[PDB]
């Protein structure tokens, strides 16, 4: 009926630029729940300390959702914070590896495994896309022709990509082999601060057609993956060229998305989806049935100490709001 | 003893179509740039019979910068110095300091050096621009950064100018103020400043010009920034140069602005019926009524006035208008500096605009006051840009350009350590 | 250096442009034959930024005239400057649109837009720096309704950095001049809120009450009407123009009317619009202007100011004056009127003063607005779109040309909320 | 610098409206075409009182001309001085009021008094400090008795604090030109004592009394009495249009000559006033003036001031004069008079002089006199109102406009309370 927007945090250890420049490590922890930072507790539902692992993280963060968009709802997941932080580590890391790997390839082999468990009579009709959002285009990841997509609404007014390569999928190796024909086609650039600096917002959908062939009762559910780009300041990347303009959209983005978490925190009237074309596609999760849960990928160190306290105002702002499961 | 000056935006260019109308006219220099030592400062000698100026004009748009190639001074000013851009900032701080200021400032800044090597007593700096629009805001505190690590040791005067507390041109330069002031804090020695609606109040009450241009405000703004640095162009009893400025008027090294105000603001047909003494233009230098900002003094204390004198003046007579401001109650100073009086007497006077509003007058002053009066104005600006900080209001502009919402509360909590020095300092 | 490529797009957005190159051609003192033979030296310093320089003295504007029927060139061609512009430039098709949204968009100026990207692209190149595309449009009808939201997609897809201006002329229920209004209006709104960042909404009801009441003409033509809107478009450019006390670029007016991405839906005005018989009855001081310019019914909208609020304005004057009577009646409109002025912006006005007035007239301003009261326009224009899509009456002549049902919901929801977020910050 | 805003509604009030222009207009030297010829410096100083500065040494009167019968606006177009006027403050309906009180009071002139309403906000912002309203209005008829209240009502609310002056043209049974003759007026001045502070009660017998005996006029036309009601406001005015030994403002009238708040109705006086025969047989000198302003039968009001007495009068003098002789003769008729002045107040006049004469005459006087003689006039006013009204005769038409008996009783109290008071002071 109704449910609170799930915040969380998580925190990676001093990378070598940070501790080889001197950097205080400044996270202090009360719990597994709370951080202080400059003498100011930031509550969260989960705050993932420094020395967390990639499976420590996913086994308390989205091993739910797997559960909660398979009975029928629509589930999403997607990271925020500064350049650096570990999004792309946490989200995808490096999907070789079992440990190594990330919270995407983790949901695609639960939800596979838990499907093997039901019995073979429930049929799973399981198309998945792959897409992101590059200079305020809407890039697909899986095919390289298609520019640019629009956006369309759905019979009931939600909004949704038209025309995205939906590939029918049957086995969970085949989904890791179209992560990494996707990881390939994401514009990466190399910057001081972040040597593999997502230059885009990817939104991986796992959209799950399930029906059972005895009751026949139809449902749908809907996993949006997403990994955002990092709120990159340019005096300390030093974006110039072809990257300053990437660094133009990213950000726009990412403020319209504090735009309309903060739009709706206090509780207004319009919530500017339409300011941006990210805020578009999430307009489902943050205004919709879904039990939407987000992280925050936040860095420990001094020097990043503007924009990390910025990433927490975000992150309690957003606490506040509840949605309309 | 030469300053090389810059002039970014409308604000500081239109400053320097005035400001340099008084210093060729102070020197004999005709527009033609022709006719010893007192025009070494601001003027450098080319060959024979010929002047230039040590002046640099940028604006990134080119609205401006060539009605000066076209205008009357022409022949003065080397057609190189006259830097233009080639698209407008458009009241973006962001944009003239990050997509359209990292395009020139490799001319501008390496140009700037050129000028030093060619000077050799190079005191400091002295920038023109406002916190309106983009330009005046943004490429200033972009250069300002490039030419505090490239010197540093020399000196920087800021001659800003504010938004008016309720009169404004634009909208979204709350934003500009708030943003230009989180990185001139760090960078320049000297910020003096300047008022819109005040300038325009004054001329109207004691000049009696009811309907002035933008002209007309920069005729005194260049004879403001003419005073401070007559000591240097000329003779006189007590002279001050231009590092006198930081050692009497920066007690602590943030809190450093300044107030500047001038006087007798007098009229061609009032000079006829009014004596003209240095009791009388002391007294009317300190009242609200001619301070060229919006904030009252009474309000706050004098931490230091550095009163620079013109013309004919004795040394004798100054200190006893000085006395009569120290047992004036109405105007008091902080204990913790209570010889906050400097005199600077310089035996050249003002000159007189040809076809200006201004009246020649055989004595004038210059005051400079740091004062905790400004805080209300920084409260008040900072105040008004609450409103649309809270709301989002013009952030999809910025933040289009490449910044967040990261820069724009170290901006706020900058200002605020900023008023909490003042708070400190009032005590 | 700042240039801008013109657009014309439709028999109205042709109309007005063809009037607007007469009248800044008088500005600058250009012949019809093209030659100069202006004044002042100051006509000649920007004239790149409309013309192109040409041998013998000559000079071509960068006026890419689009249409679908070949009549409105014709009328352009043998007008009193049809002489002027480039014959390269008029790519026209064979037949009309009909006063259809879906044959412009997608069928009959779908294979034409691509032959005029090829010009846009050939004036642009040529250009040092372009600023932006004065484009000029009605959303009544199939041409500048449904080609021009077309053509304004492939500029802002090639060109997502430069100034996207359009002057959409939209009508009201009071003169309904057209069956297929709502389907071309809000169709056509849909593409324009997602690209543009200047949308001049301008009404014909508006347009004639001001030759009754303060113009006080008889028989007030289309031509008339295109008088007045042109006084608005060479207004707004008039900065980067002429040399002036404050130059605003069409940027730094954009940046100001333009507190959220999508509120960028202004509503013109202009000032001294005097009678015949009221001309030496009327002081030329600048309050006289500002109570005009910000006169309820002297608005070039069906809405009323008064109705809502104002989130910015802007007042571009011209001629000489003094900026401390601009800036008290600045200060004046917003204290005692502070009712229509919402105070959680502080300052509500932009202004600007150019050093060169109009030509006959001593001196000129020039309005933009962007009220909370304009939403209606949007609010009525929904009320006659779903009092005609609730029984689908005229929706199978936009099947024909492959336009599904889904693009007219989706154009309605977008238009809806447009109308949301006006009332938000009422 | 106390600026004045003029209205002029109804035939009456627009008729001694436009001869009143005429008349200062002289005395300030003003073409009819509005350019400036005036010999001496002095009438040019407060031209702004009344007029406005305009392009090419032009002026144009602060005259808003209201009306609902668009042939009164012709006339006073096609006179001698309609060229002067703003045709923008011609503000007047299509139907005349038909001599109905509630007409312009709720229907026709309730939807015209908003349009009205803006210009007087149009002229008023454009003045430095206004000072009062100056009305001119006739109680009979429906224009200047009903909507002339309404307009009243209107600004007396949005200036509670300026002073309101109006010149009521007020008939006896005398000369009884219209049959609604009391219902037009009882229900006007129900609307004037609450609100004004001026009224000065001018009647039509009166102003044909002084043709025949004092001006000896064989033929007096209306504009023969627009000229005598003219002279009287260019009197009252003239202290601050022109420097003076004594400058008495209207509100240092208004203090002086108003003891109680209601007791605001005055009898206008002009002097001399002398036939073509008797100009050379007349004295210019001071005392001479004075006996024909305190002449019993040279009011211009049916009261005989003799019936009752003066509870404070004012004498508003013209050109050079000693002060020592105006000061004996407002000393000497308060003497050896003193039965028609109430000795509870010690001093009963009030003393003004200016150092400029109307235009062709050397020295003039103007009166204001606040009797207790004047309630005959309303006296009889309520008698022929009861007279009719017993049997309500002719009250239906005032029902279809929606006023109900109710407020012809409300006017009635209140207009016999004012008998009672000025019976009290006798
Ligand atoms: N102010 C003016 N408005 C005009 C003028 N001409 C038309 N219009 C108005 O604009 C409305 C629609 O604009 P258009 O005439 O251009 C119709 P369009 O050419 O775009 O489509 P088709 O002619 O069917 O190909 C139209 O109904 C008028 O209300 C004009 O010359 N001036
Ligand atoms: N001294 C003058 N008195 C006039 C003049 N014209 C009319 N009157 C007198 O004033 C009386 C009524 O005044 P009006 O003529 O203005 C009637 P009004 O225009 O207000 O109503 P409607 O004409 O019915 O719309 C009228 O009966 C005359 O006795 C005039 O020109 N001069
Ligand atoms: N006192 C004074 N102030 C001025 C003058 N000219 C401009 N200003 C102020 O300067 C402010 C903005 O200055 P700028 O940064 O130079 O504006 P700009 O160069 O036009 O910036 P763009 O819009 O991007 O072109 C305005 O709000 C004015 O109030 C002047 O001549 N004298
Ligand atoms: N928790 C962690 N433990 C160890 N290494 C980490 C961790 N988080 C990040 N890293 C290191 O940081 C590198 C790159 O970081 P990453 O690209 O995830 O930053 P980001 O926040 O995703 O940047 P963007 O702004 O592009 O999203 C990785 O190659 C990895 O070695």
């Amino acid at each position: 009926a109704e449910c609170n927007i799930k915040v969380m945090c998580r925190f990676r250890p001093l990378n070598e630029s940070e501790v080889n420049r001197g950097d205080k490590y400044i996270a202090k922890f009360q719990g597994e729940d709370t951080v202080v930072i400059a003498s100011k507790p930031y509550a969260f539902d989960r705050v993932f300390q420094s020395s967390t692992s990639q499976e420590q993280v996913y086994n308390d963060c989205a091993k739910k959702i797997v559960k909660d968009v398979l009975e029928g709802y629509n589930g999403t997941i997607f990271a925020y914070g500064q350049t650096s932080s570990g999004k792309t580590h946490t989200m995808e890391g490096k999907l070789h590896d079992p440990e190594g790997m990330g919270i995407i390839p983790r949901i695609v082999q639960d939800i596979f495994n838990y499907i093997y468990s039901m019995d073979e009579n429930l049929e799973f009709h399981i198309k998945v896309s792959y897409f992101e959002i590059y200079l305020d285009k809407i890039r697909d990841l899986l095919d390289v022709s298609k520019t640019n997509l629009s956006v369309h609404e759905d019979k009931n007014r939600v909004p949704y990509v038209k025309g995205c390569t939906e590939r029918f999928v049957c086995s969970p190796d085949e989904v890791m082999d179209t992560i990494d024909e996707g990881k390939s086609n994401r514009h990466v650039a190399v910057t001081n601060m972040n040597e593999h600096s997502s230059r885009s917002h990817s939104i991986f959908l796992i959209n799950v057609k399930q029906e059972n062939t005895q009751t026949e009762q139809k449902l749908s559910g809907k996993l949006y993956l997403v990994d955002l780009a990092g709120s990159a300041k340019v005096s300390k990347t030093g974006a110039e060229g072809a990257v300053l303009d990437e660094a133009k959209n990213i950000n726009k983005s990412l403020s319209a998305l504090g735009n309309v978490i903060s739009a709706l925190a206090e509780g207004s009237t319009y919530v500017p989806y339409r300011d941006s074309k990210m805020t578009r596609i999430l307009q489902d999760s943050l205004g919709g049935n879904c039990r939407t849960t987000i992280v925050i990928c936040c860095s420990p160190s001094s020097y990043n100490e503007s924009e990390t306290k910025s990433t927490l105002l975000f992150g309690q702002r957003a606490k506040t709001i509840k949605n309309t499961v | 003893r030469e300053c090389i000056s810059i002039h970014v935006g409308q604000a500081g260019v239109q400053i320097g179509n005035a400001c340099w109308e008084l210093y060729c006219l102070e020197h004999g220099i005709q527009p033609d740039g022709q006719m010893d030592d007192s025009f070494n400062t601001f003027f450098s000698e080319t060959g024979a019979g010929k002047h230039v100026p040590r002046a640099v004009f940028v604006d990134l748009e080119p609205t401006v910068i060539d009605e000066v190639r076209t205008g009357t001074y022409r022949q003065l000013f080397h057609p190189e110095q006259l830097i233009t851009g080639k698209e407008d900032a458009a009241n973006n701080y962001a944009r003239g300091h990050y997509t359209i200021g990292k395009e020139i400032i490799d001319l501008v800044l390496d140009r700037i050096r050129k000028l030093a090597d060619q000077c050799t007593g190079l005191q400091g700096f002295l920038v023109f621009h406002s916190f309106g629009g983009g330009t005046g805001s943004g490429f200033t505190s972009l250069l300002m950064e490039r030419l505090s690590v490239d010197y540093g040791k020399k000196s920087k005067l800021e001659f800003s100018i504010y938004p008016a507390p309720q009169v404004s041109t634009a909208v979204v330069e709350p934003y500009n103020s708030i943003l230009t002031t989180h990185t001139t804090l760090e960078h320049s020695d000297c910020a003096f400043m300047v008022d819109n609606e005040a300038i325009y109040d004054i001329c109207r009450r004691n000049l009696d010009i009811e309907r002035p241009t933008y002209t007309n405000l920069n005729r005194l703004i260049g004879q403001i920034v003419s005073s401070i640095t007559a000591s240097l162009r000329f003779d006189g009893a007590l002279n001050v140069d231009l590092t006198e400025f930081q050692t009497n008027l920066v007690p602590y090294p943030r809190i450093h602005f300044p107030l500047a105000t001038y006087a007798p603001v007098i009229s061609a047909e009032k000079a006829y019926h009014e004596q003209l003494s240095v009791a009388e233009i002391t007294n009317a230098c300190f009242e609200p009524a001619n301070q060229m900002v919006k904030c009252d003094p009474r309000h706050g204390k004098y931490m230091a006035c550095c009163l620079l004198y013109r013309g004919d003046v004795v040394p004798k007579d100054v200190n006893a208008a000085i006395a009569t401001i120290k047992t004036k109650r109405t105007i008091q100073f902080v204990d913790w500096c209570p010889t906050g009086f400097k005199v600077g007497i310089n035996y050249q006077p003002p000159t007189v605009v040809p076809g200006g509003d201004l009246a020649k007058v055989q004595r004038a002053v210059c005051m400079l006051s740091n004062t905790t009066a400004i805080a209300e104005a920084w409260a008040r600006l900072d105040h008004k840009f609450d409103l649309m900080y809270a709301k989002r209001a013009f952030v999809h502009w910025y933040v289009g350009e490449g910044m967040e919402e990261g820069e724009f509360s170290e901006a706020r909590e900058d200002m605020a350590a900023l008023e909490k020095d003042y708070e400190e300092v009032g005590v | 250096m700042r240039e801008i490529v013109h657009i014309q797009a439709g028999q109205c957005g042709n109309q007005i442009g063809a009037k607007f190159w007469e009248v800044i051609s008088d500005e600058h003192g250009i012949d019809p034959t093209g030659s100069y033979h202006g004044d002042s030296d100051l006509q000649l310093e920007r004239i790149n930024v409309y013309y192109n320089e040409a041998a013998g003295n000559k000079y071509v504007p960068r006026a890419i005239l689009v249409d679908l029927e070949p009549g409105t060139m014709d009328s352009v061609r043998s007008g009193p400057f049809g002489q002027i512009f480039r014959p390269d430039n008029f790519v026209f098709g064979q037949s009309g649109a009909g006063n259809n949204w879906a044959k412009g968009h997608y069928t009959e100026g779908a294979e034409l837009v691509d032959s005029v990207l090829d010009v846009v692209r050939k004036e642009s190149e040529s250009c040092d720096c372009l600023q932006g595309f004065q484009l000029t449009h009605s959303l009544g009808g199939g041409t500048g309704s449904g080609m021009g939201t077309l053509l304004i997609s492939k500029i802002r897809e090639e060109y997502p950095d430069r100034i996207m201006n359009t002057f959409s002329v939209m009508p009201s229920p009071k003169v309904s001049d057209t069956v297929v209004e709502p389907y071309n209006a809000t169709l056509s709104v849909h593409q324009l809120v997602e690209n543009t960042d200047e949308t001049y909404s301008i009404d014909n009801e508006a347009l004639y009450d001001i030759c009754f009441r303060t113009l006080k003409l008889t028989t007030p033509t289309y031509g008339d009407l295109n008088h007045l809107v042109s006084a608005t478009m060479s207004g707004v450019t008039t900065c980067l123009r002429f040399p002036g006390q404050l130059n605003a670029d069409l940027r730094k007016l954009a940046v100001n009317m333009v507190p959220f991405p999508r509120l960028h839906f202004f509503m013109p005005g202009f000032a001294p619009l005097t009678s015949r018989g009221s001309q030496q009855y009327r002081a030329l001081t600048v309050p006289e202007l500002t109570q005009q310019m910000f006169d309820s019914k002297n608005m070039m909208a069906a809405c009323d100011p008064r109705h809502g609020r104002y989130l910015t304005v802007a007042a571009i004057f011209r001629g000489r004056m003094s900026m401390k009577e601009v800036d008290e009646q600045m200060l004046n409109v917003q204290n005692k009127n502070s009712s229509y002025f919402v105070e959680w912006i502080p300052n509500n006005v932009k202004t600007a003063v150019c050093d060169i007035p109009p030509r006959g007239l001593k001196m000129s301003a020039t309005f933009i607005g962007n009220s909370t009261a304009i939403q209606e326009l949007f609010k009525r224009i929904s009320e006659q779109f779903t009092a005609m899509f609730r029984r689908k009456a005229f929706l199978h002549w936009y099947t024909g040309e492959g336009m599904d049902e889904m693009e007219f919901t989706e154009a309605e929801s977008n238009m809806n909320d447009l109308v949301s977020e006006y009332q938000q910050y009422q």
